[PDB]
């Protein structure tokens, strides 16, 4: 009731087919409840805030981007430096603008 | 645990032999010629570039590439118009329209996939309950016009009739482990 | 005969055209990623004389990688204006291509095609860069089959 | 098998070809429809029928895991065999 | 030369990501995750994988857990590759970016 | 039981005390606290004591959450204030996460903590830009994320995925103009809602 | 249900009937309900279904060849909880989780009962009925379906 | 009522500060069509000015007047700088699409649209 | 770490360029790697470990 | 020494090509002057030779017919004239070439391989399988009554 | 109508208006807008075309995914004219020369390629065929372009009777060449105009606003067969139009009176190339060439086109000619042109 | 790993390390590219008995 089951349940089993239709239709409902999961990602902690309301869709997904507050650290970080260390103090923070924007 | 990148243990005092040292090191040098050396090494290292369009990167059965529709030995086409690949497609590129054929037989009468719109993730594949869709080893089919790349039943059942020979035996291949 | 001299001559044009193929320092996303793997040294662009310049005036190709946003397109659109003449445009990716995963987003513009004229379109999410270097040596034969010189004298 | 329309393009397996006043030909034009030739209704249709004792018959595709979920058709009617829904394989029991 | 000021304006790459994800089911908002942070796919992949097992209330086996920290150390190894080496790209030297995106 | 977590009672126990303490050490602000099973501890406070709260939880010495993890908004649009301001803040001191909600509608501003935290001033712009919930005494409060002619807040239940314009290059003008939103596909909306309940632990009593 | 079959066997199989041109019948999934034939029965009256035989053999339908068509006959597919008594004008075309439904009334009968049109893509799929206790209960009639 | 200002206690101030909003963009108009080479002359921004002014003129709540006016002082900011392009200040003209007329005749021949 | 660590060159173009103190980085939710570069011991794979 | 062996390898390099028009066509065609074991020779004429002394990579390689389905492919090779049993192990998903383990064979599988058509007549053009689902009217050919 | 020409959509760009056109001189100057409003209001579009496939690329977007059907054709093959013409309700002819090349003449261009677009267009049995003419090619004209445009006008009337003949003035635009050919006057001493630049006059017209009235020539329920002259809303002497078109340059101007023998022979002497000449012996005679009161013909007006003046679009197309010290000028620092009425 | 005695040594001290042992070019230890084929096991609740979803 959550992962799809076996190609060959799937084909020979009765619930194996019908769990794996569900799933690849409707999908699994989640029990309603907001979570904050932080992981070490290698740019930075990699935050998802997920909200679900009971259904198979998340009502809210944010996602929260080490990134983002690099970014917004940026101009403190680049003061009394040039263009030359600007470009050296972006290299220098894991920036990739994916996580960043979304 | 954890463990210092940059901080020193005490220090090495003041020595006439290590001020020497680092007096030869700042003025001849050192480690700029260090660095000369190992790229010089790397110059002289075989590189690490094929041939391209005679010698291809190598890939894995699990390859997704170009999607194609199958069929059985008989020849019928495995696709059963159940729509569930296109309800589970998440960039919504896949169209299923269908009613039931001459012979009463559930078949698809549009099967069209969106090439621009796909993120070849394979959901389909893993999703059909026939082995129906596939996602080929092809990935040599850039096109010069975005219409090409709109692919409808006619052009995945031949894509599915022209790599018949490879998807077949990739699936040989990787049905056990899924 | 005029018309061997001038094919020819065109021929000449259409290899110095295509063995010198300088793409722009641009990328977007994931698809600019494996663009870079495409230069990276296993399927060296620059063996095939492929080399990146960072200004658009010493640009030939725009290698459209990644997500046209519309905040992004006014700024692709420019740069792609302020190419020369002879420039050509390689959309890399289903987002480049069609939108992709964010057709239906507010913000992204459903296809590089509706801001820049597309010469090549590569499609994956992403393409590898062996399929990149496989749309840019298509891009090399379809500026081969190109015949100014001829179309000129006919004019 | 593929048929051609008096206007000239070719049928499809689901017949949707383009009337003579359709505008929608110049996408053809210099170009080509292509029709994929293997129908499988034909295909299909040229496959034998077969002869099984039981009255209760299992289906695949062909492989344990390669085919179809695993059915079962039933054939009791003398007067018409039994095909399988995902397949077009078609079941006759043999009676005597 | 000098700087005296940053403003970095963003959301030239900004694609509606949450919205899209909040529109779409959680196995269909997975390969989001993947395009997130693509540099750390495995990474955002399991960031959001736990996130669902959490509300799930399910615990992946242990031979599950195991690969997917190998392929967490293997991400990780992507990124700092991809750091370092463009980080050193933008500072002037390119031969460890070579090095390295062979590897 | 191989396929279900385990529960952290200790953990859960924890977090009500830590609750019950902020509770009782701020209760002219204080609206809600509870403990999730997933512990996590939410502590629902008026939107005028978010300056106090806020600063109490980054240097207080038993509650040092000097760390903002998150600031978000979700929109829930069959409330009277709409908008449900979320703040994740992180104790490296004590390896805690707290979660403080706060409520507002399209016409009540939420006083902005960028003197508490500075990644406050970047989340803040976002959460404007996205759902037009405004900050009170926020430096250079503005866009972020949107284009920058953009109309409309897209985060919002009641704007459309696709949005209301689109840009294409039109070479009359010579420029990248905006139009009214025409799809040539039109996203299929999908009904995936059984219609049984699946959990019975959230079985809302009928009206 | 649970999530696993420790069934190990071979299933059965009903062969199926021709019990007329509005509801097509594949009675191998049918799982015995008796809803059909109560319907039949009660609201409709026409004594026509029914169960022939005993144990994992018993069998729904009509014992010889019967054309079931009555007004209010499409209701069967409606009560039907399985795809045993499915709609053979809407054979394969589309499936649930595509159709957008619009709650509607009915013409050509001045009862007015109460629909929901099944569309999809803009195209007019199917007809089902809605719930309206005053004017037409659960269920429409063969002509509005 | 007994609902919480932003910045204004009634409409008069309000008022006041669309009026601060309007001089700051009639004085900006100039420079604006100086700066970026725009194909349009100074009249032509200002009554685009007066038009989307007019075109928010109709509302009497104080909460929504201030909100409209951070919003234009946010797209005055980013026309002060150059943040806003050619195209995104020329967005505001609608050049390119043609307006649906407002009589039934016409969006009656083309179109099922009220 | 040969070709760029001893290097004079980027050590030079590294060293004491975007500082930030600990407490700046604390405030302004770094939280990822600049927190260690700065001295602040914190890795949730060792204080908030999941797999 | 080892310097008179590489020279020895150069040599059988230089003549392993047949002659000197063989190594000039291998040279100016494939861009490297390599000797591997032939192990392919399909029917379109692509070559297929092998090396396993070789990195992972360039262990495997195809010299490319000079004519493929009417096309002068003498310059012009192509990644997509690969039929797909020796893409298969040019690709390296199996160690075993289609001479030792050919294909399932079936009738509906392409008897002759076509590469890419993009800008060419035998190109792909996109329909609309419909069948036109709507049915106008014929107005009758009599007028009036 | 066939069911798939009924216009069914709200405005354009995803739309069905029904307008399939093949479009013959689509990869020129007014072709490119002409080709932008069909695009933009969402039709099929079919553009025969004889160049590269690069000199079309600037024509391949302002299409929504297969509206445009670009085909090969050359004008010396009546099959390639039939294939492009065989599934359009509606043909625009667009062809059209400055110069004469060794292959095609102004006789040829203006006469036998539309004589033989119609008539491929008459046998397969096209609804509307748009063709442009010129404004005062009226007969006996001074220039052989002109009189080439009269008889080939005559010929489409003879061919195609219902034809719709558009007449425009000399249109202005971007990429055109009038007022590039006026501002591009600058690189020589002085202006060599005739008589001054005084006794001719020109009412200059919008590439918008005539491909607006090609547009809605094609949509009209009237213009079955009527000739437009398509002018704009006013008449300007030569000698006050080229010192506006200089004022708006800020470059300078000194004119200079030329007779017109020897302009015509510096005309011939520039027309001799090999590449597209800068100006030519009928170029020059086209500018000297006043343009016609046009009193009983419709025009742009009862098309359904306001027609926009010079002074509101002449700064985006004389903004290249400027150097840096005059870029940032607006429309305030030119005085408009006088505009005369005669 | 085709280089001469001569080479190696060279790129040996010009690079201060040992290359030949640990080269970044990948010639037979790899794994053959044909596998044999695998058997995956079972999980936890296949268990036939003892196994209701409600205490799971
Ligand atoms: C040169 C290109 C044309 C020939 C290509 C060819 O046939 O290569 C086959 C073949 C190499 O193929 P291979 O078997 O894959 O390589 C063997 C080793 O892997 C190669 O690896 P290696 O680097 O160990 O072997 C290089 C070897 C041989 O290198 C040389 O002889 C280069 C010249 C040294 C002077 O170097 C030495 O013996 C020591 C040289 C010390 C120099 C200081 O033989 C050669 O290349 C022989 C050397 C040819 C040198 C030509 C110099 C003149 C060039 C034209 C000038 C005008
Ligand atoms: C995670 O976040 C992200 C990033 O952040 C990290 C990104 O970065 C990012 C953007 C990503 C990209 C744009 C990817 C692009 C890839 C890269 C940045 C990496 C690739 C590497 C490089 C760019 C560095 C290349 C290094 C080199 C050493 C290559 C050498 C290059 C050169 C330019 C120098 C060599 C010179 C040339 C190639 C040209 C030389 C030749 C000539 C000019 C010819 C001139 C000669 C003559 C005129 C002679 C004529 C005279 C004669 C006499 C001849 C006679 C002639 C006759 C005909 C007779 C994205 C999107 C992103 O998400
Ligand atoms: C002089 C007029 C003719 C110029 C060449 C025209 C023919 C031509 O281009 O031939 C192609 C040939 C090989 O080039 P190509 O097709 O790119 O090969 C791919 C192989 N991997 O191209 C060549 O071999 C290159 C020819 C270069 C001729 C000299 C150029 C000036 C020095
Ligand atoms: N532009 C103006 O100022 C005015 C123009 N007109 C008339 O309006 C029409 C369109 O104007 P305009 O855009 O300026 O013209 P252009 O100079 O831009 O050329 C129009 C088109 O004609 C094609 N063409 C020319 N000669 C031939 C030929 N021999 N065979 C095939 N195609 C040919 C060109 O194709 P290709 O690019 O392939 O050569 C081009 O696409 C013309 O008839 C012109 O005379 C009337 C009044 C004023
Ligand atoms: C280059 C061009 C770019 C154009 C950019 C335009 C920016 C638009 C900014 C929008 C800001 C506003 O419109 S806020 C103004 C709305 N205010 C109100 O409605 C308050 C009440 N208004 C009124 O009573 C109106 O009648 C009046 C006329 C404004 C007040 O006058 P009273 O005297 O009767
Ligand atoms: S690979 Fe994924 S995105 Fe592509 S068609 Fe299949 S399910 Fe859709
Ligand atoms: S391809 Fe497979 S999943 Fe998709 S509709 Fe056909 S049978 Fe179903
Ligand atoms: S097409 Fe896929 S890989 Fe490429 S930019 Fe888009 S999301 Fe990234
Ligand atoms: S309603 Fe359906 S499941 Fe129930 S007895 Fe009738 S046919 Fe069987
Ligand atoms: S969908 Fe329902 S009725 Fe149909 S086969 Fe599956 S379980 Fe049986
Ligand atoms: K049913
Ligand atoms: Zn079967």
């Amino acid at each position: 009731k959550v992962s799809p089951p076996k190609r060959a349940e799937m084909k020979t089993s009765m619930e194996s087919l019908i769990h794996h239709f569900k799933l690849y239709t409707e999908g699994y409902q989640v029990p309603p409840g907001a979570t904050y999961t932080a992981i070490e990602a290698p740019k930075g902690e990699f935050g998802v805030y997920l909200v679900s309301d009971g259904s198979s869709r998340p009502y809210r997904c944010k996602i929260k981007a080490p990134g983002f507050a690099h970014l917004a650290g940026l101009d403190k970080m680049s003061k009394g430096h040039m263009l030359a260390d600007v470009v050296a103090i972006i290299g220098t923070q894991d920036i990739v603008f994916g996580e960043i924007d979304r | 645990t954890y463990k210092y990148v940059n901080k020193k243990e005490q220090e090495s005092e003041v020595d006439m032999k290590s001020a020497t040292d680092n007096a030869a090191r700042i003025l001849m040098w050192t480690e700029l010629i260090r660095g000369l050396g190992m790229t010089l090494s790397y110059l002289f290292r075989e590189p690490a570039t094929i041939n391209y369009p005679f010698e291809k990167g190598p890939l894995s059965p699990r390859f997704r590439g170009e999607h194609a529709l199958r069929r059985y030995p008989s020849g019928e086409e495995r696709c059963i118009a159940c729509k569930l690949c296109e309800a589970i497609c998440p960039a919504q590129a896949i169209t299923i329209e269908a009613e039931p054929r001459a012979d009463g037989s559930r078949r698809t009468t549009r099967y069209d996939i969106d090439m621009t719109k796909c993120i070849y993730c394979g959901f389909c594949q893993e999703a059909c309950p026939v082995d129906a869709i596939v996602e080929g080893p092809n990935f040599e089919f850039s096109t010069e016009t975005h219409e090409e790349l709109l692919y409808n039943k006619e052009k995945l059942l031949n894509n599915g009739d022209k790599w018949e020979a490879e998807i077949a035996a990739n699936i040989q291949a990787d049905y056990l482990y899924r | 005969r005029a018309e061997y001299v001038v094919t020819k001559l065109d021929d000449l044009i259409n290899w110095a055209r295509r063995s010198s193929l300088w793409p722009m320092t641009f990328g977007l996303a994931c698809c600019a990623v494996e663009m870079m793997h495409m230069a990276a040294p296993r399927y060296d662009m620059d063996r095939f004389g492929v080399v990146f310049r960072a200004s658009p005036r010493q640009a030939d190709v725009m290698i459209v990688a990644g997500t046209l946003t519309n905040k992004m397109a006014p700024a692709l659109r420019k740069v792609y204006d302020q190419m020369p003449e002879p420039r050509y445009v390689v959309s890399m990716g289903s987002c480049a291509n069609g939108g992709g995963y964010y057709h239906y987003s507010y913000s992204v513009v459903r296809g590089c095609d509706r801001i820049v004229p597309v010469d090549i379109y590569v499609p994956g999410c992403p393409p590898t860069a062996e399929a990149l270097l496989y749309g840019i040596l298509q891009l090399q034969r379809k500026i081969k089959r190109e015949q100014k010189l001829k179309i000129w004298y006919r004019r | 098998g593929v048929q051609v329309s008096p206007s000239g393009e070719k049928i499809t397996h689901t017949g949707q070809v383009y009337d003579e006043k359709d505008y929608r030909r110049v996408r053809f034009v210099d170009r080509q429809k292509e029709v994929n030739e293997n129908f499988a209704i034909d295909l299909i249709a040229q496959q034998p029928v077969n002869e099984v004792e039981h009255r209760i018959i299992a289906c695949d595709g062909g492989g344990g895991a390669l085919g179809h979920p695993k059915v079962y058709i039933n054939l009791d009617k003398e007067t018409k065999t039994g095909t399988c829904g995902y397949c077009g394989l078609q079941f006759k029991q043999h009676h005597h | 030369e000098m700087v005296r000021k940053c403003d970095p304006h963003i959301g030239l790459l900004h694609r509606g990501t949450e919205k899209l994800i909040e529109y779409k089911t959680y196995l269909q908002a997975l390969p989001y995750f993947d395009r997130l942070d693509y540099v750390s796919m495995m990474c955002n992949e399991q960031a959001y994988s736990i996130a669902v097992e959490k509300l799930l209330n399910i615990q992946p086996p242990p031979r599950a857990q195991w690969i997917r920290v190998l392929f967490g150390e293997i991400t990780r190894i992507l990124n700092h590759i991809m750091a370092v080496t463009t980080h050193a790209l933008d500072i002037g030297a390119m031969t460890p970016f070579f090095w390295m995106f062979e590897e | 039981r191989p396929t279900v977590r385990p529960r952290s009672d200790v953990t859960h126990k924890q977090l009500s005390a830590f609750g019950e303490y902020v509770a009782e050490i701020l209760p002219k602000y204080v609206q809600q606290v509870q403990v999730s099973c997933l512990d996590e501890l939410e502590i629902c406070i008026h939107p005028d004591g978010v300056i106090p709260t806020l600063t109490f939880l980054r240097d207080h010495t038993n509650a040092q959450f000097k760390s903002l993890a998150d600031l978000t908004a979700v929109d829930v649009p069959t409330r009277q204030n709409r908008f449900e301001i979320v703040y994740n803040l992180l104790s490296l001191r004590f390896n805690s996460r707290i979660r403080v909600k706060t409520y507002a509608d399209e016409l009540t501003p939420i006083d902005s903590i960028v003197s508490v935290h500075i990644a406050a001033n970047w989340y803040e712009r976002e959460v404007w830009d996205m759902f037009g919930v405004f900050f009170f005494n926020h430096p250079d409060l503005r866009r972020i994320l949107t284009d920058y002619g953009f109309e409309g807040h897209p985060f919002r239940k009641d704007f459309p995925l696709t949005g209301y314009v689109e840009l294409r290059y039109d070479d009359e003008v010579k420029r990248v103009v905006a139009e009214p939103v025409e799809l040539a596909q039109e996203f299929r909306k999908f009904d995936l809602n059984s219609p049984w309940e699946a959990f019975p632990a959230y079985r809302q009593p009928p009206e | 249900g649970s999530d696993r079959s420790r069934f190990l066997e071979g299933k059965r199989a009903v062969e199926d009937k021709n019990i007329g041109p509005l509801v097509k019948t594949i009675m191998t999934r049918c799982i015995q309900c008796t809803r059909c034939i109560r319907f039949a029965s009660e609201i409709a009256g026409v004594d026509d279904l029914g169960t022939t035989g005993r144990g994992n053999d018993m069998q729904v339908g009509t014992y010889i060849e019967k054309m079931f068509m009555s007004e209010l006959s499409g209701n069967v597919i409606d009560i039907c909880p399985v795809g045993a008594l499915t709609s053979k004008p809407y054979a394969f075309t589309a499936r649930p989780w595509e159709t957008r439904k619009t709650e509607s009334i009915d013409v050509m009968d001045a009862v007015g009962s109460n629909i929901v049109v099944s569309t999809r893509t803009g195209e007019v799929m199917r007809i089902l009925p809605r719930m309206h206790e005053d004017i037409n209960e659960e269920w429409i009639s063969d002509k509005t379906r | 009522t007994s609902v919480k200002p932003i910045f204004s206690r009634d409409l008069n101030e309000a008022k006041r500060r669309v009026r601060e909003l309007y001089r700051a963009w009639y004085r900006e108009v100039p420079n604006t069509v100086h700066l970026m080479q725009l194909d349009i002359t100074v009249k032509q921004g200002r009554d685009k000015v007066r038009e989307m002014f007019m075109k928010n003129a109709h509302v009497t709540d104080p909460r929504v007047v201030d909100l409209l006016v951070i919003k234009g002082k946010m797209e005055l900011q980013e026309t002060i700088k150059v943040w806003k392009q050619r195209t995104h200040v020329m967005r505001f003209f609608h050049e390119t699409e043609t307006p649906r007329p407002k009589d039934f005749l016409s969006k009656f021949y083309m179109g099922h649209d009220p | 770490e040969e070709m760029l660590t001893n290097n004079r060159i980027w050590r030079n173009r590294t060293v004491d360029i975007g500082v930030v103190t600990a407490e700046d980085a604390l405030n302004y939710g770094f939280s990822g790697v600049m927190l260690r570069g700065s001295g602040i011991q914190w890795d949730l794979r060792k204080t908030q470990p999941y797999d | 020494m080892e310097l008179v062996e590489v020279l020895k390898r150069g040599v059988q390099q230089v003549t392993g090509h047949g002659g000197l028009r063989g190594l000039l066509r291998v040279f100016f065609r494939a861009n490297d002057i390599r000797i591997g074991t032939l192990v392919g020779e399909d029917k379109y004429g692509n070559k297929y030779y092998e090396d396993n002394k070789q990195f992972f990579g360039r262990h495997r390689w195809v010299i490319y017919t000079t004519e493929m389905n009417g096309k002068n492919t003498f310059w012009d090779v192509d990644g997509s004239m690969v039929p797909p049993e020796w893409h298969r192990w040019l690709h390296c998903m199996t160690d075993d070439p289609p001479t030792t383990n050919p294909p399932t064979a079936r009738k509906f599988i392409w008897t002759n391989h076509k590469f890419n058509v993009s800008a060419t007549p035998e190109q792909y053009v996109p329909y609309s399988t419909t069948r036109k689902k709507i049915h106008e009217w014929v107005p009758p050919s009599t007028p009036y009554k | 109508l066939h069911h798939a020409v009924i216009p069914h959509g709200k405005g354009g760009r995803s739309s069905v208006s029904g307008v399939v056109a093949t479009v013959f001189g689509a990869t020129g100057f007014l072709g490119r807008y002409v080709v932008n409003h069909l695009g933009r209001m969402g039709s099929q579009v079919i553009i025969p075309y004889r160049c590269d496939v690069y000199d079309i690329m600037h024509l391949r977007l302002m299409g929504d995914l297969g509206q445009l059907t670009f085909l090969e054709w050359d004008a010396r093959d009546k099959d390639s004219i039939r294939k492009a013409v065989q599934h359009s309700n509606v043909v625009i002819n667009l062809i059209g020369r400055e110069w004469e090349t060794r292959n095609f003449d102004f006789e040829d261009v203006f006469v036998n390629i539309p004589r033989a677009i119609a008539q491929a267009s008459k046998e397969a049995g096209v609804e509307r065929f748009i063709h442009v003419s010129h404004l005062n090619a009226s007969m006996k004209s001074s220039s052989k372009s002109l009189r080439s445009k009269a008889v080939g006008e005559k010929e489409v009337r003879s061919v195609f009777p219902e034809a719709i003949i558009i007449r425009p003035s000399d249109i202005f635009g971007r990429e055109d060449r009038f007022l590039n050919h006026f501002a591009n006057y600058r690189w020589f001493l002085a202006v060599p105009l005739v008589s001054l630049g005084f006794k001719t006059v020109k009412q200059p017209v919008y590439v918008a606003d005539v491909s607006k009235g090609i547009v809605n020539a094609t949509k009209d329920p009237d213009a079955v067969g009527k000739t437009f002259a398509f002018t704009g809303p006013n008449r300007y002497l030569l000698f006050h139009l080229v010192k506006y078109i200089f004022g708006m340059t800020h470059r300078t101007f000194i004119p200079y009176p030329l007779p017109l023998f020897v302009y015509s022979w510096i005309g011939k002497l520039f027309g001799l190339s090999p590449f597209e000449p800068w100006t030519t012996k009928d170029k020059v005679e086209r500018i000297h060439i006043s343009d016609v009161m046009p009193t009983d013909l419709p025009g742009l007006e009862d098309l359904g086109v306001q027609p926009t003046p010079l002074e509101l679009k002449s700064i985006e197309v004389l903004r290249r000619h400027r150097t840096y010290r005059w870029l940032s000028s607006e429309i305030e620092e030119t005085k408009p042109a006088k505009t005369v009425n005669y | 790993a085709s280089a001469t005695r001569v080479i190696q040594k060279l790129r040996n001290w010009a690079s201060g390390q040992d290359l030949q042992a640990k080269l970044q070019l990948r010639y037979q230890e790899i794994a053959k590219r044909t596998q044999p084929p695998p058997k995956l096991p079972v999980g936890p609740s296949h268990k036939l008995s003892n196994n209701y979803y409600c205490t799971r």
